[PDB]
Protein backbone atom coordinates (compact mmCIF):
# COMPACT_ATOMS: atom_id res chain seq x y z
CA UNK A 1 0.00 0.00 0.00
CA UNK A 2 1.13 3.54 0.76
CA UNK A 3 4.45 3.87 2.59
CA UNK A 4 5.07 5.93 5.72
CA UNK A 5 7.81 5.71 8.37
CA UNK A 6 7.21 3.40 11.35
CA UNK A 7 7.84 6.16 13.89
CA UNK A 8 8.56 9.87 14.33
CA UNK A 9 9.30 12.29 17.18
CA UNK A 10 9.67 15.92 18.24
CA UNK A 11 9.94 18.24 21.25
CA UNK A 12 7.09 20.31 22.76
CA UNK A 13 6.59 23.56 20.89
CA UNK A 14 8.67 22.22 18.03
CA UNK A 15 7.48 20.96 14.63
CA UNK A 16 7.33 17.42 13.22
CA UNK A 17 6.79 16.23 9.65
CA UNK A 18 5.77 12.72 8.57
CA UNK A 19 5.55 11.49 4.99
CA UNK A 20 3.27 9.34 2.86
CA UNK A 21 4.76 8.01 -0.37
CA UNK A 22 2.67 6.73 -3.26
CA UNK A 23 2.65 5.50 -6.85
CA UNK A 24 2.05 7.85 -9.76
CA UNK A 25 -1.59 6.68 -9.82
CA UNK A 26 -2.13 7.20 -6.07
CA UNK A 27 -0.79 10.54 -4.82
CA UNK A 28 0.94 12.02 -7.86
CA UNK A 29 -2.10 11.38 -10.02
CA UNK A 30 -4.95 12.79 -7.93
CA UNK A 31 -5.37 15.65 -5.46
CA UNK A 32 -7.19 13.87 -2.66
CA UNK A 33 -5.09 12.77 0.31
CA UNK A 34 -6.70 12.36 3.74
CA UNK A 35 -4.92 12.14 7.12
CA UNK A 36 -6.22 10.49 10.31
CA UNK A 37 -5.39 10.66 14.03
CA UNK A 38 -5.81 7.69 16.36
CA UNK A 39 -5.26 7.83 20.11
CA UNK A 40 -4.73 4.32 21.47
CA UNK A 41 -7.97 2.56 22.44
CA UNK A 42 -10.01 4.97 20.33
CA UNK A 43 -11.40 5.19 16.80
CA UNK A 44 -9.39 7.23 14.26
CA UNK A 45 -10.24 10.90 13.71
CA UNK A 46 -10.07 12.85 10.44
CA UNK A 47 -7.44 15.62 10.37
CA UNK A 48 -7.20 16.39 6.65
CA UNK A 49 -9.57 15.54 3.76
CA UNK A 50 -7.88 17.36 0.87
CA UNK A 51 -4.14 17.90 1.00
CA UNK A 52 -4.32 21.46 2.34
CA UNK A 53 -7.73 21.55 3.92
CA UNK A 54 -8.93 21.24 7.52
CA UNK A 55 -12.24 20.11 9.12
CA UNK A 56 -14.09 22.50 11.43
CA UNK A 57 -12.87 21.04 14.74
CA UNK A 58 -9.21 20.48 13.80
CA UNK A 59 -6.47 22.85 15.18
CA UNK A 60 -4.21 24.89 12.86
CA UNK A 61 -1.17 23.15 14.24
CA UNK A 62 -2.03 20.45 11.72
CA UNK A 63 -1.11 21.19 8.10
CA UNK A 64 -0.78 19.12 4.95
CA UNK A 65 1.29 19.45 1.80
CA UNK A 66 2.14 17.52 -1.36
CA UNK A 67 5.04 17.34 -3.79
CA UNK A 68 4.86 14.97 -6.74
CA UNK A 69 4.25 11.44 -5.47
CA UNK A 70 4.91 12.36 -1.83
CA UNK A 71 2.46 13.65 0.81
CA UNK A 72 3.46 15.38 4.06
CA UNK A 73 1.67 15.96 7.36
CA UNK A 74 3.12 18.64 9.65
CA UNK A 75 2.27 19.17 13.32
CA UNK A 76 3.40 22.58 14.59
CA UNK A 77 3.85 23.44 18.26
CA UNK A 78 3.64 19.92 19.66
CA UNK A 79 1.47 19.09 22.65
CA UNK A 80 1.48 15.91 24.76
CA UNK A 81 -2.02 15.38 23.35
CA UNK A 82 -0.65 14.89 19.84
CA UNK A 83 1.17 11.69 20.83
CA UNK A 84 -0.61 8.96 18.86
CA UNK A 85 -0.74 6.95 15.62
CA UNK A 86 -1.28 8.82 12.34
CA UNK A 87 -2.53 7.31 9.06
CA UNK A 88 -2.71 8.57 5.47
CA UNK A 89 -5.25 7.66 2.77
CA UNK A 90 -5.29 8.15 -1.01
CA UNK A 91 -7.40 7.03 -4.00
CA UNK A 92 -5.93 4.26 -6.19
CA UNK A 93 -8.35 4.48 -9.10
CA UNK A 94 -12.06 5.16 -9.39
CA UNK A 95 -12.53 1.77 -7.68
CA UNK A 96 -10.25 1.98 -4.62
CA UNK A 97 -9.14 3.62 -1.36
CA UNK A 98 -5.61 2.92 -0.05
CA UNK A 99 -4.12 3.36 3.44
CA UNK A 100 -0.57 4.00 4.62
CA UNK A 101 0.94 1.68 7.21
CA UNK A 102 0.76 4.26 9.99
CA UNK A 103 3.30 6.34 11.91
CA UNK A 104 3.75 6.33 15.70
CA UNK A 105 4.27 9.95 16.80
CA UNK A 106 5.94 10.67 20.14
CA UNK A 107 6.56 14.08 21.68
CA UNK A 108 10.16 13.93 22.93
CA UNK A 109 10.33 16.84 25.33
CA UNK A 110 8.29 15.71 28.31
CA UNK A 111 8.87 15.47 32.09
CA UNK A 112 9.67 12.18 33.78
CA UNK A 113 6.99 10.79 36.06
CA UNK A 114 7.62 8.00 38.53
CA UNK A 115 5.27 5.03 38.40
CA UNK A 116 2.66 4.34 41.05
CA UNK A 117 2.70 0.68 41.99
CA UNK A 118 -0.14 -1.18 43.66
CA UNK A 119 0.35 -4.83 44.57
CA UNK A 120 -2.53 -7.18 45.35
CA UNK A 121 -2.32 -10.61 46.99
CA UNK A 122 -4.68 -13.41 45.91
CA UNK A 123 -8.20 -12.83 47.19
CA UNK A 124 -9.65 -15.37 49.62
CA UNK A 125 -12.49 -16.00 47.17
CA UNK A 126 -9.93 -16.88 44.48
CA UNK A 127 -7.68 -19.06 46.64
CA UNK A 128 -10.38 -21.72 46.84
CA UNK A 129 -10.98 -21.78 43.12
CA UNK A 130 -7.68 -23.64 43.70
CA UNK A 131 -5.96 -20.71 42.00
CA UNK A 132 -3.73 -17.80 43.05
CA UNK A 133 -2.96 -14.51 41.31
CA UNK A 134 -0.69 -11.69 42.43
CA UNK A 135 -1.63 -8.44 40.71
CA UNK A 136 0.88 -5.65 40.11
CA UNK A 137 -0.66 -2.47 38.73
CA UNK A 138 1.59 0.29 37.40
CA UNK A 139 0.26 3.73 36.49
CA UNK A 140 0.87 7.44 35.88
CA UNK A 141 4.41 7.15 34.53
CA UNK A 142 6.52 8.61 31.71
CA UNK A 143 8.37 7.59 29.56
CA UNK A 144 6.25 4.55 28.74
CA UNK A 145 8.90 1.94 29.48
CA UNK A 146 9.29 -0.27 32.55
CA UNK A 147 10.87 -3.53 33.62
CA UNK A 148 9.06 -5.90 35.97
CA UNK A 149 10.68 -8.56 38.13
CA UNK A 150 9.03 -10.90 40.63
CA UNK A 151 10.51 -12.31 43.83
CA UNK A 152 9.60 -15.32 45.95
CA UNK A 153 11.37 -14.57 49.22
CA UNK A 154 14.74 -13.24 48.06
CA UNK A 155 14.90 -15.35 44.87
CA UNK A 156 13.63 -14.36 41.36
CA UNK A 157 10.48 -15.87 39.80
CA UNK A 158 10.24 -16.36 36.02
CA UNK A 159 7.59 -19.06 35.56
CA UNK A 160 4.26 -17.40 36.36
CA UNK A 161 4.81 -13.90 35.00
CA UNK A 162 2.63 -12.18 32.40
CA UNK A 163 3.27 -8.51 31.60
CA UNK A 164 1.49 -5.97 29.37
CA UNK A 165 3.13 -3.62 26.93
CA UNK A 166 2.73 -0.10 28.36
CA UNK A 167 -0.01 2.06 26.79
CA UNK A 168 -1.15 5.69 26.92
CA UNK A 169 -4.02 6.84 29.12
CA UNK A 170 -6.47 9.77 29.25
CA UNK A 171 -4.27 11.82 31.61
CA UNK A 172 -1.57 11.52 28.87
CA UNK A 173 0.62 9.32 31.07
CA UNK A 174 1.16 5.56 30.83
CA UNK A 175 -0.24 2.47 32.54
CA UNK A 176 0.92 -1.15 32.61
CA UNK A 177 0.13 -4.35 34.52
CA UNK A 178 1.91 -7.58 35.48
CA UNK A 179 0.39 -10.81 36.84
CA UNK A 180 1.97 -13.72 38.71
CA UNK A 181 0.00 -16.97 38.67
CA UNK A 182 0.55 -19.48 41.48
CA UNK A 183 -1.03 -22.51 43.07
CA UNK A 184 -2.37 -21.89 46.59
CA UNK A 185 0.29 -24.24 48.00
CA UNK A 186 3.33 -22.33 46.69
CA UNK A 187 1.65 -19.09 47.75
CA UNK A 188 1.36 -20.42 51.31
CA UNK A 189 4.82 -22.01 51.25
CA UNK A 190 6.76 -18.73 51.13
CA UNK A 191 7.35 -15.92 53.62
CA UNK A 192 6.60 -13.16 51.13
CA UNK A 193 6.33 -12.14 47.48
CA UNK A 194 7.60 -8.95 45.84
CA UNK A 195 6.95 -6.90 42.72
CA UNK A 196 9.80 -4.75 41.45
CA UNK A 197 9.15 -2.07 38.84
CA UNK A 198 12.19 -0.40 37.29
CA UNK A 199 11.71 2.93 35.53
CA UNK A 200 14.53 5.15 34.27
CA UNK A 201 17.10 3.59 36.59
CA UNK A 202 14.92 3.90 39.67
CA UNK A 203 12.92 1.04 41.17
CA UNK A 204 9.81 0.60 43.27
CA UNK A 205 9.30 -2.63 45.19
CA UNK A 206 6.09 -3.71 46.87
CA UNK A 207 5.75 -6.80 49.03
CA UNK A 208 2.80 -8.91 50.10
CA UNK A 209 2.72 -11.83 52.53
CA UNK A 210 0.19 -14.68 53.04
CA UNK A 211 0.02 -13.63 56.70
CA UNK A 212 -1.63 -10.28 55.85
CA UNK B 1 -23.74 12.28 13.36
CA UNK B 2 -23.18 9.07 15.35
CA UNK B 3 -22.57 5.48 14.25
CA UNK B 4 -22.96 2.09 15.97
CA UNK B 5 -21.62 -1.37 15.04
CA UNK B 6 -23.24 -4.67 16.03
CA UNK B 7 -22.74 -8.40 15.45
CA UNK B 8 -20.92 -11.52 16.73
CA UNK B 9 -17.51 -10.98 18.34
CA UNK B 10 -16.29 -14.48 17.55
CA UNK B 11 -16.31 -16.35 14.24
CA UNK B 12 -15.04 -19.86 13.56
CA UNK B 13 -12.62 -20.29 10.61
CA UNK B 14 -14.14 -20.94 7.15
CA UNK B 15 -17.45 -19.48 8.37
CA UNK B 16 -19.06 -16.20 7.24
CA UNK B 17 -18.83 -12.93 9.22
CA UNK B 18 -21.98 -10.80 9.49
CA UNK B 19 -22.06 -7.27 10.97
CA UNK B 20 -24.65 -4.48 11.12
CA UNK B 21 -24.39 -0.68 11.45
CA UNK B 22 -27.06 1.70 12.73
CA UNK B 23 -26.80 5.42 11.99
CA UNK B 24 -28.28 8.20 14.13
CA UNK B 25 -28.43 11.97 13.64
CA UNK B 26 -28.48 11.66 9.85
CA UNK B 27 -31.04 10.39 7.31
CA UNK B 28 -28.84 7.95 5.25
CA UNK B 29 -30.45 10.07 2.54
CA UNK B 30 -28.48 13.08 1.28
CA UNK B 31 -26.57 14.50 -1.73
CA UNK B 32 -24.28 12.79 -1.61
CA UNK B 33 -22.93 10.59 1.19
CA UNK B 34 -21.71 7.03 0.73
CA UNK B 35 -21.77 4.92 3.88
CA UNK B 36 -19.20 2.28 4.67
CA UNK B 37 -16.89 -0.15 6.45
CA UNK B 38 -13.18 0.15 7.28
CA UNK B 39 -11.15 -2.19 9.51
CA UNK B 40 -7.96 -2.30 11.58
CA UNK B 41 -5.83 -5.39 12.09
CA UNK B 42 -3.28 -6.32 14.78
CA UNK B 43 0.27 -6.01 13.49
CA UNK B 44 -0.81 -3.67 10.68
CA UNK B 45 -2.63 -0.44 9.82
CA UNK B 46 -6.10 0.24 8.42
CA UNK B 47 -7.68 -1.66 5.52
CA UNK B 48 -10.64 -0.26 3.59
CA UNK B 49 -13.30 -2.95 3.08
CA UNK B 50 -15.48 -0.55 1.10
CA UNK B 51 -18.68 1.51 1.09
CA UNK B 52 -22.16 1.41 -0.45
CA UNK B 53 -24.81 4.04 -1.16
CA UNK B 54 -28.33 3.83 -2.64
CA UNK B 55 -29.68 2.60 -4.89
CA UNK B 56 -26.88 0.05 -5.19
CA UNK B 57 -23.63 1.85 -5.83
CA UNK B 58 -20.82 -0.03 -4.18
CA UNK B 59 -17.04 -0.08 -3.89
CA UNK B 60 -15.05 -3.17 -2.93
CA UNK B 61 -11.44 -3.80 -2.02
CA UNK B 62 -9.57 -6.16 -4.37
CA UNK B 63 -8.95 -9.69 -3.00
CA UNK B 64 -11.61 -8.84 -0.42
CA UNK B 65 -14.19 -8.24 -3.16
CA UNK B 66 -14.63 -11.93 -4.01
CA UNK B 67 -15.60 -13.01 -0.48
CA UNK B 68 -17.26 -9.76 0.51
CA UNK B 69 -20.96 -8.90 0.30
CA UNK B 70 -22.44 -5.54 1.33
CA UNK B 71 -26.08 -4.39 1.37
CA UNK B 72 -27.79 -1.15 2.40
CA UNK B 73 -31.19 -0.83 4.04
CA UNK B 74 -32.28 2.80 3.86
CA UNK B 75 -35.66 2.24 5.47
CA UNK B 76 -34.28 0.84 8.75
CA UNK B 77 -31.19 3.10 8.69
CA UNK B 78 -29.10 -0.08 8.81
CA UNK B 79 -26.18 -1.32 6.71
CA UNK B 80 -24.81 -4.87 6.66
CA UNK B 81 -21.43 -6.38 5.92
CA UNK B 82 -20.84 -10.00 5.05
CA UNK B 83 -17.49 -11.75 4.62
CA UNK B 84 -17.09 -15.43 3.62
CA UNK B 85 -14.30 -18.02 4.06
CA UNK B 86 -13.12 -16.00 7.00
CA UNK B 87 -9.52 -16.73 7.93
CA UNK B 88 -7.33 -15.74 10.85
CA UNK B 89 -6.07 -12.90 8.63
CA UNK B 90 -9.53 -11.37 9.06
CA UNK B 91 -9.26 -10.98 12.84
CA UNK B 92 -9.71 -7.23 13.25
CA UNK B 93 -11.54 -4.28 14.78
CA UNK B 94 -14.27 -3.32 12.30
CA UNK B 95 -15.46 0.30 12.09
CA UNK B 96 -18.66 1.67 10.56
CA UNK B 97 -17.86 4.73 8.44
CA UNK B 98 -19.42 7.72 6.66
CA UNK B 99 -17.71 8.49 3.33
CA UNK B 100 -17.59 12.09 2.12
CA UNK B 101 -16.85 13.96 -1.10
CA UNK B 102 -16.61 9.91 -5.57
CA UNK B 103 -15.73 10.02 -1.83
CA UNK B 104 -12.18 10.02 -0.47
CA UNK B 105 -12.39 11.00 3.22
CA UNK B 106 -14.01 9.22 6.15
CA UNK B 107 -15.86 10.86 9.04
CA UNK B 108 -17.26 10.28 11.51
CA UNK B 109 -16.10 6.83 12.62
CA UNK B 110 -18.10 4.36 14.67
CA UNK B 111 -16.47 3.20 17.93
CA UNK B 112 -15.74 -0.17 16.32
CA UNK B 113 -16.42 -3.78 17.23
CA UNK B 114 -13.73 -6.42 17.83
CA UNK B 115 -13.95 -9.64 15.84
CA UNK B 116 -11.62 -12.52 16.67
CA UNK B 117 -11.28 -15.36 14.17
CA UNK B 118 -10.48 -18.62 15.95
CA UNK B 119 -11.63 -22.21 16.43
CA UNK B 120 -11.35 -21.91 20.22
CA UNK B 121 -14.51 -21.78 22.34
CA UNK B 122 -15.93 -18.74 24.14
CA UNK B 123 -15.36 -18.36 27.90
CA UNK B 124 -16.79 -15.83 30.34
CA UNK B 125 -14.57 -14.14 32.95
CA UNK B 126 -14.05 -15.01 36.59
CA UNK B 127 -14.31 -11.82 38.63
CA UNK B 128 -12.45 -11.57 41.93
CA UNK B 129 -12.36 -8.58 44.32
CA UNK B 130 -9.23 -6.61 45.14
CA UNK B 131 -9.62 -5.19 48.65
CA UNK B 132 -8.32 -1.69 49.52
CA UNK B 133 -2.36 -0.19 49.69
CA UNK B 134 -3.42 3.36 50.61
CA UNK B 135 -2.42 6.98 50.07
CA UNK B 136 -3.53 9.26 52.92
CA UNK B 137 -7.15 10.19 52.35
CA UNK B 138 -7.40 7.96 49.23
CA UNK B 139 -7.49 4.18 48.80
CA UNK B 140 -7.38 2.04 45.68
CA UNK B 141 -9.76 -0.89 45.30
CA UNK B 142 -10.69 -2.93 42.25
CA UNK B 143 -11.75 -6.05 40.38
CA UNK B 144 -9.67 -8.79 38.77
CA UNK B 145 -11.22 -10.08 35.55
CA UNK B 146 -9.54 -13.40 34.73
CA UNK B 147 -9.53 -15.91 31.88
CA UNK B 148 -12.09 -14.61 29.38
CA UNK B 149 -12.33 -15.11 25.61
CA UNK B 150 -12.55 -13.32 23.26
CA UNK B 151 -12.18 -9.56 23.78
CA UNK B 152 -13.55 -7.21 24.92
CA UNK B 153 -14.93 -6.66 28.39
CA UNK B 154 -16.25 -3.35 29.66
CA UNK B 155 -16.09 -2.16 33.27
CA UNK B 156 -18.05 0.50 35.12
CA UNK B 157 -18.48 1.27 38.81
CA UNK B 158 -21.71 1.57 40.80
CA UNK B 159 -23.80 1.31 37.61
CA UNK B 160 -22.02 4.33 36.15
CA UNK B 161 -22.53 6.55 39.19
CA UNK B 162 -18.77 6.43 39.79
CA UNK B 163 -16.44 8.02 37.24
CA UNK B 164 -14.00 10.07 39.32
CA UNK B 165 -10.76 8.23 40.02
CA UNK B 166 -11.68 5.23 37.86
CA UNK B 167 -8.94 3.57 35.83
CA UNK B 168 -9.27 0.37 33.77
CA UNK B 169 -6.03 -1.32 32.64
CA UNK B 170 -5.42 -2.89 29.19
CA UNK B 171 -5.82 -6.69 29.04
CA UNK B 172 -3.08 -9.33 29.01
CA UNK B 173 -2.89 -12.20 26.57
CA UNK B 174 -1.48 -15.28 28.32
CA UNK B 175 0.30 -18.49 27.34
CA UNK B 176 -3.07 -20.20 27.78
CA UNK B 177 -4.53 -17.77 25.24
CA UNK B 178 -7.13 -16.59 27.74
CA UNK B 179 -7.25 -12.84 28.43
CA UNK B 180 -7.08 -11.15 31.81
CA UNK B 181 -7.40 -7.54 32.98
CA UNK B 182 -8.16 -5.55 36.11
CA UNK B 183 -9.88 -2.25 36.88
CA UNK B 184 -9.28 0.00 39.89
CA UNK B 185 -10.90 3.05 41.46
CA UNK B 186 -9.50 5.62 43.89
CA UNK B 187 -11.91 6.57 46.68
CA UNK B 188 -11.88 8.55 49.95
CA UNK B 189 -10.61 6.38 52.81
CA UNK B 190 -13.31 7.67 55.18
CA UNK B 191 -15.95 6.24 52.82
CA UNK B 192 -14.88 2.58 53.03
CA UNK B 193 -17.06 1.70 56.03
CA UNK B 194 -20.24 3.39 54.85
CA UNK B 195 -20.29 3.15 51.06
CA UNK B 196 -20.47 -0.03 48.99
CA UNK B 197 -18.41 -0.30 45.82
CA UNK B 198 -19.54 -2.54 42.97
CA UNK B 199 -17.80 -3.11 39.64
CA UNK B 200 -19.95 -3.90 36.61
CA UNK B 201 -18.24 -6.23 34.14
CA UNK B 202 -19.85 -6.88 30.76
CA UNK B 203 -18.74 -9.55 28.29
CA UNK B 204 -20.92 -9.56 25.17
CA UNK B 205 -19.39 -12.58 23.37
CA UNK B 206 -20.57 -14.88 26.19
CA UNK B 207 -23.49 -12.66 27.23
CA UNK B 208 -22.08 -12.43 30.75
CA UNK B 209 -22.62 -9.49 33.07
CA UNK B 210 -21.11 -9.63 36.56
CA UNK B 211 -21.63 -7.11 39.35
CA UNK B 212 -19.04 -7.71 42.07
CA UNK B 213 -19.18 -5.90 45.41
CA UNK B 214 -15.72 -5.26 46.85
CA UNK B 215 -15.33 -5.48 50.64
CA UNK B 216 -12.44 -4.18 52.82
CA UNK B 217 -10.34 -7.01 54.32
CA UNK B 218 -10.66 -7.55 58.07
C1 LIG C 1 9.21 9.34 0.69
O1 LIG C 1 9.63 10.03 -0.49
C2 LIG C 1 10.17 11.30 -0.21
C3 LIG C 1 10.46 12.08 -1.49
O2 LIG C 1 10.66 13.43 -1.10
C4 LIG C 1 11.42 11.10 0.64
O3 LIG C 1 12.06 12.35 0.76
C5 LIG C 1 11.04 10.44 1.98
O4 LIG C 1 12.18 10.19 2.78
C6 LIG C 1 10.33 9.11 1.70
N1 LIG C 1 9.81 8.44 2.89
C7 LIG C 1 9.63 7.11 2.90
C8 LIG C 1 9.15 6.48 4.17
O5 LIG C 1 9.82 6.41 1.91
C1 LIG D 1 -10.88 -20.13 1.53
O1 LIG D 1 -9.88 -19.78 2.49
C2 LIG D 1 -9.02 -20.89 2.78
C3 LIG D 1 -8.08 -20.51 3.92
O2 LIG D 1 -7.11 -21.55 4.10
C4 LIG D 1 -8.25 -21.28 1.53
O3 LIG D 1 -7.44 -22.43 1.81
C5 LIG D 1 -9.19 -21.58 0.38
O4 LIG D 1 -8.43 -21.72 -0.83
C6 LIG D 1 -10.22 -20.47 0.20
N1 LIG D 1 -11.23 -20.87 -0.76
C7 LIG D 1 -11.19 -20.45 -2.02
C8 LIG D 1 -12.28 -20.97 -2.91
O5 LIG D 1 -10.33 -19.68 -2.42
Amino acid sequence: ALTQPPSASGSLGQSVTISCNGTSSDIGGWNFVSWYQQFPGRAPRLIIFEVNKRPSGVPGRFSGSKSGNSASLTVSGLQSDDEGQYFCSSLFGRWDVVFGGGTKLTVLGQPKAAPSVTLFPPSSEELQANKATLVCLISDFYPGAVTVAWKADSSPVKAGVETTTPSKQSNNKYAASSYLSLTPEQWKSHRSYSCQVTHEGSTVEKTVAPTE
Amino acid sequence: VQLQESGPGLVKPAETLSLTCSVSGESINTGHYYWGWVRQVPGKGLEWIGHIHYTTAVLHNPSLKSRLTIKIYTLRNQITLRLSNVTAADTAVYHCVRSGGKPHWFSPWGPGIHVTVSSASTKGPSVFPLAPSTSGGTAALGCLVKDYFPEPVTVSWNSGALTSGVHTFPAVLQSSGLYSLSSVVTVPSSSLGTQTYICNVNHKPSNTKVDKRVEPKS
